[PDB]
């Protein structure tokens, strides 16, 4: 189990710095839930 | 208790001395993110959103593993977390990070601290989550316009203020919203 | 000065008496117990001294607190004046220096003694409360060092003892969780007054009126008048410190002075 | 006057000061049977007396063997001194003994064959005295089933002690347990150990001295009511705790129990 | 050391403050009428409801008043004794009582190299065993016996036999002699100082004889003295564990004696 | 991080395991169950233990024990069943089993040797070891013996299965061993042990953990109790396990910490 | 009155060692020994005794040091204390006379010793008016028996009242002795043992003066070579005669 | 001179003293009249002891006026006297005893060193009114 | 002062005394020497007790004169003192006690609050003959 764990770690390792910040924050506004969190995947 | 009135906010229960007091609050403080007294956009917001467009965009998300990824998220995202609380145009500021400030809402022209009346101010007055630290207040002073508007919303994590000064390439806010990104990294 | 503060107290303003080092504290030299046992086997209590112009105040447990909830053990202790001070400069140091050896002291009904061997642990939660008339006026926690207390005349130092998180061995070996004890232990502080300012006379260690007054009528070998208890005990004078009194001090005192620019 | 209500008591380091009390003295047989003389009581009473202490005061309470004393020890008299004859084969006896009537147990009694029970505190322990126990314990888990032993029958448990007089378990504080003991022969009482007993001195006469009262394995005190001598001969061992029983009832001190002030803590 | 015997207290009137066990005994008549096996767990469930935790209440058997009244003992934080009423045994009952409620300092007794006397009014000699018979003489100042010779027994004024237990109370001022049971029985000089707050007694059936003083003046009937009828045992147990709040609240723990007897002996 | 310095540490006054039990065999044979082992990992979670990690070691005799002697857990606690036989075998077990032993080989074929400080000895293990000695004067000749000779030596022990030999320092001594039966290292005390409490059943605690005479040296390690049976050694083992686990320390070797500093 | 302000080593032992070592020349083995050691030539020397309680017959002390090995024995314990007891303070000793006189004690250092070939120690603990306690003054049969056929008695009494003696003064000799300290030029090592052995018949005190050591063993040779190994901490423990 | 001109009696605090020229301290220890077993243990009658009973008396002169000139614990005085000893390395002079030693002055209190003495601390008494 | 001063013994209703601060009150409960039929029941010489006895001592000082300031009964200073603090909210100072409550005041009496007090008892005096 722990090692798609790693997996995913290296990927969001290298995934912070091709993030946008405005949109972050302009998203950060709403309010998330159990319906838009993990439902609209 | 380091102030007055033990509070269940200042135990020990769990650089100079003074720091470390400071320390054992703000670890502390961490949960009043958990306890809904907050004014302005958390560290857990940042946080959130963050696991939000990284859970999308992945390619070796499953879900299989959805959980316990949320878990460790939750528990490890943001190392270093600042706290900061208003009194009549005086603030102050403390931090797991290892350090403490304390200042005034005109000038942000730093005033030394106390560890006595932040105790109190704090148990029970509302806390707003920093997300702008002091070295980037002090310098946006320094090498850019302030308006006392401006002032009180920025102390007050104003979303509009912040999104303009995102939109206008300041580079320094830019930054520091960056380190808070390059935090989050599981 | 004197004749000047005389003059004031005359001329119905506010007195002021200047004082390095005031012997203001009487002497009494007592203990307390919160529990007793006839052969000192187990015992919760408190020791005090204050002499001079300092006190030292030390709690101490035998069981250093083991079955007391939540492993602490308060200590309280209280000091009245008998004349109010203004803008004291007090010293703190935590410790008793005094009561630091073992001891063999004598019990309250006075017909045997008891042991001392206590150990040294630092107090925790040490506060340190100068109120006036009942009401607050200073209050100091987690400090030591120089303090300062602006308008004052009652004292309280309350103190917990912890007892310790997690020990060496050789720790563990003081306070066995079983009930003999083999060790005891003990948490101090202690107060020193060097500099002062009062409404009233007082002894300080700088001043020859006292010493003077005592000597002449030493020499002269007047008899005991219903004023002066005998022997000039600054003791019994400090211990019912009263109007007439105060005033037939403050009378010799003045007179002492004017005596001492010439007298030598 | 005022009572069972503790409340502080001011002493003083400032004035220095300036009979009834007595001796209950036990003594085993073999001792007797060699001293050959039925007087030897009245010649301890005379040089008693001599040394300061009344005709009268002092008795002689005789035990028979070792075991036989176990049972039953109300050491009742306002000082109590025990010589006890040292075995190299009957050892924990001593120990347990020693434990026992030297500090203050108090205990309420059980009924096993219904109860279950559980220790609660590195204080509580479970004395047995009687004429021949044979504990049988069963440790229970959470839920009342049986760990190394079968609850559905009694034959199967883990024994503790065969063919004892008096034996004071200590059991892992915080598990129920199922118990048997033939309850027409001895009985069990659950004693808090509340404090030290000063009431009583327990010197041994024979080989070395093994004496500890703390069921703690790290603590192995060796208090001062717990003395040993040589001997060959008893008529020096007698004479001798006479010649220095002067600094045996220093060191013993009132029953803090019986004192006219103990009214209302735990008898009187 | 003494508590604090000679430092008083100090109170207030304007400050607002706005496992223990418990023992039951019962005679063997309800051993008889209850016909079951797994009664004694049914109890215990029951004080559970109550307010008492599994492992808190146990149980004693005596199959006689006159057995039990022999070396009394007591084992619990609370000790409650359900007494049957008789008609015949009525000083009995009330002995029992008055030892089990009261408290007793005494020294032993012979009969050897001693006569014996009491120093005032609240002294009363206690005797106890298989076979207890007391007669007993006073004298005159001439060390004569005024209505027994001082030689011979069998004319003496005997004052129990037949008996297990007996409390009994001479005249001061004067030397005694006492034809005891010796091998029989056993006799103390015991000092009555006060009452106990951890023995209860509830009488089935019968009209309230007790006394807990023989003075003629001072039948003090106390709080602690309790009586209800029966005609069925576990109505009687059931009742009783109706109250057993209230039974607590009339009884107080600070009293608890150390050893398993209701009385002190001091050599 | 940085090890291989002795840097001195600041401070102020204002701030998974293993429980490893070994056992000799006749007692599991007076016990007769076999589940008694998880059993007393049932008791063991309940005083908090993780489910699955303490082990038990089985040891027929204690001369058996003493060979090859072996311990690797965090926490060993180990029973020896006194007999007053073996008070050397027991002082010296108990002292291999107490401390930090720099140890090299030896040649006692080709060379001569010596002790050249206090806290050295020369310990022996194997099947059948009967080790002899001869001292040498100053010019390496044998006195009362002859290293041409091997029997007008000197006898210090006998098919002891272990020995702790020590002899007067600065002196040369020629020996007589059989190394394809036994092995002789020299070695060095350096420090206490803290991973092993060697509780004593039966006995009045006899222990010397040095070849010094003048001190018996006793501490908080060498424990002792009485039994009738071995379930009730081993419920006190249990249920007082708290107060042995404070006596005993994290292996000051074990931790990251040594390491470069002879880190075991 | 005085203002402050801020050589013969012996060792004995008993016959067991002698025979186990089965050597004849060991003295000059343990002499060469202390030699390398830093002593001289001729400054050390050895004495034999047969057995434990033979030793307790007229005690030879004479030496600038004084280490005596003792051997435990189950049976001979007392008397193993008693030897100690002798060998550890300083007794002086004054005559007694049984069939002249009557003898009382006066201190809590004044001790009854007896030594000598054998003897039987009877006594009688007399009244103010010299009569028998519980036994006769003049029968010899009727008196209590304190002491049989013993080698060395240290014989004590409570104090104040008179007790008439009887003893085989054919055979035995007893001094009436007081203490005057320690005997800081002897020292003592135990072989085996559980600290069995005190300076006092007191029962309040037996503190260990650092004198007694102990020492475990299973052969002579390992014994002697541990006591000769440390000489120098025997010596800093103790001190020189008188 | 052997005039007892104060006593006191186990009188403590504070006194005053009108003139003196020794002190005597005399007092006495006394054994516990009674005592109990934590006492009886550590004061036995054997003569190795373990622990040693003591006494001890303390006192500080606190205010005092004298004819005879003195170092004080206020003075300028003293330091500007050592100071002006060192500052050069005078030479030991024939009667000062070196480095000014306090210790081995007040050791042999001469008169010529007391004129000596008296006129150094005035001089220097002067000395302090100009520079600090 | 440490003295006594005068004394009363079985003398009752009304007295004068001159010059005091402290009142001592030492008095005795006797039991009675004979009990007619209806006594006996009161007090039962075994230790159950119903009722208890008691003695009790009523002490009004009527009328007197003070070398300090206090408050009264026939006056109105204290109740327009209280009254013009109350009207217009004024923060409580550092020094008066809340309210003016006249017990907290008397339970620690110091002499600068003591002075404060005549100065705010003469003003209102001033006050009080302007309007009543």
């Amino acid at each position: 189990l722990e090692r798609q764990l790693g997996e995913l770690r290296e990927e969001f390792n290298a995934l912070s710095q091709e993030i946008a910040m405005s949109q972050l924050i302009d998203l950060a506004l709403l309010p998330l839930d159990m319906f838009s969190m993990f439902s609209g995947i | 208790s380091i102030g007055s009135s033990a509070s269940a906010w200042t135990d020990v229960s769990t650089v100079s001395s003074v720091s470390t007091q400071t320390s054992t609050i703000s670890r502390r403080l961490r949960l009043k993110e958990m306890a809904t007294q907050t004014e302005g956009m958390n560290f857990d917001d940042i946080s959130a959103a963050v696991l939000k467009t990284k859970i999308d965009k992945s390619t070796q998300i499953s879900p299989n593993t959805i959980p316990d990824i949320v878990t460790e998220a939750s528990e490890k995202f943001i190392p270093n977390r600042a706290y900061r609380v208003i009194n009549n145009d005086d603030v102050f500021e403390a931090g797991i990070d290892g350090k403490f400030f304390a200042y005034k809402v005109d000038t942000f022209e730093e005033i030394p601290f106390d560890v006595q009346k932040f105790a109190d101010l704090v148990t029970d007055s509302p806390v707003i989550s920093a997300i702008i630290d002091f070295k980037t207040l002090k310098n946006l002073n320094d090498n850019y316009g302030i308006s006392r508007q401006q002032a009180f919303n920025l102390l007050r994590s104003d979303p509009r203020v912040l999104r303009e000064f995102i939109n206008q390439d300041n580079p320094i806010i830019r930054n520091r919203i960056e380190q808070l990104i390059m935090q989050c990294r599981l | 000065e004197y004749i000047e503060n005389w003059n004031l107290q005359n001329r119905r303003q506010r007195t002021g008496f200047t004082f390095h080092k005031p012997n203001i504290f009487p002497y009494s030299a007592s203990f307390t117990l919160n529990r007793s046992q006839p052969a000192h086997d187990n015992l919760m209590g408190t020791m005090w001294l204050n002499a001079g112009s300092e006190i030292q105040v030390a709690g101490f447990d035998y069981s250093c607190a083991i079955n007391a909830p939540a492993n602490i053990q308060q200590f309280e202790h209280i000091v009245p004046l008998r004349r109010v001070l203004t803008t004291a400069t007090i010293t703190l140091l935590p410790d008793a220096e005094r009561f630091s050896f073992p001891r063999v002291i004598n019990s309250a009904d006075g017909a045997t003694t008891w042991f001392f061997n206590p150990v040294i642990l630092r107090p925790n939660n040490v506060e340190v409360e100068f109120l006036l008339n009942g009401q607050i006026i200073n209050t100091y926690q987690a400090r030591f060092g120089t303090i300062v207390a602006r308008n004052f005349d009652t004292i309280r130092l309350s103190f917990q003892l912890m007892r310790p998180p997690n020990m060496t061995p050789a720790v563990a070996v003081l306070f066995p969780n079983a009930q003999p004890f083999e060790h005891h232990a003990t948490v101090g502080l202690t107060l020193r007054i060097e500099s002062a300012v009062c409404e009233s006379v007082l002894a300080d260690a700088s001043e020859t009126l006292l010493a003077n007054v005592t000597s002449v009528r030493q020499e002269y070998a007047i008899p005991v008048g219903p004023v002066f208890p005998p022997g000039m005990n600054w003791t019994d004078l400090i211990t019912n410190y009263s109007p007439s009194r105060e005033d037939n001090l403050q009378r010799v005192f003045t007179v002492a002075s004017i005596r001492s620019m010439l007298i030598k | 006057q005022n009572y069972g209500i503790n409340l502080p008591i001011t002493g003083s380091m400032d004035i220095a000061y300036a009979l009834t009390s007595t001796l209950c003295l036990y003594y085993p047989t073999e001792a007797a049977t060699e001293i050959n003389d039925n007087s030897w009581k009245d010649t301890l009473s005379q040089l008693f007396l001599t040394k300061g202490w009344p005709t009268g005061s002092v008795y002689f309470k005789e035990y028979t063997n070792i075991a036989s004393f176990s049972v039953d020890p109300q050491l009742y008299c306002d000082y109590n001194v025990v010589l006890m004859k040292y075995d190299a084969t009957l050892q924990l006896d001593m120990s347990e003994l020693a434990d026992l009537i030297l500090n203050e147990w108090l205990c309420n009694p059980m009924d096993i064959t219904l109860y279950y029970y559980q220790q609660t505190d590195e204080a509580n322990k479970w004395i047995s005295m009687g004429s021949s126990c044979t504990i049988k314990v069963c440790p229970l888990n959470t839920q009342t089933l049986g760990i190394g032993c079968l609850t559905t029958d009694a034959t199967t448990f883990e024994e503790v002690a065969t063919a004892e007089k008096l034996v004071i378990t200590d059991v892992v504080d915080g598990v129920n347990h199922k118990l048997d003991v033939t309850t027409a022969t001895c009985t069990i009482r659950n004693c808090k150990k509340l404090g030290p007993r000063e009431n009583v001195a327990v010197i041994q006469v024979g080989g070395s001295d093994i004496l500890d009262i703390t069921a703690d394995p790290t603590t192995a005190p060796q208090t001062e009511r717990m003395m040993r001598i040589n001997w060959k001969k008893w008529w020096q061992v007698f004479y001798t705790v006479v010649d220095y029983v002067d600094q045996i009832i220093q060191v013993m001190s009132k029953r803090s129990r019986s004192l006219n002030s103990a009214a209302f803590y735990y008898r009187v």
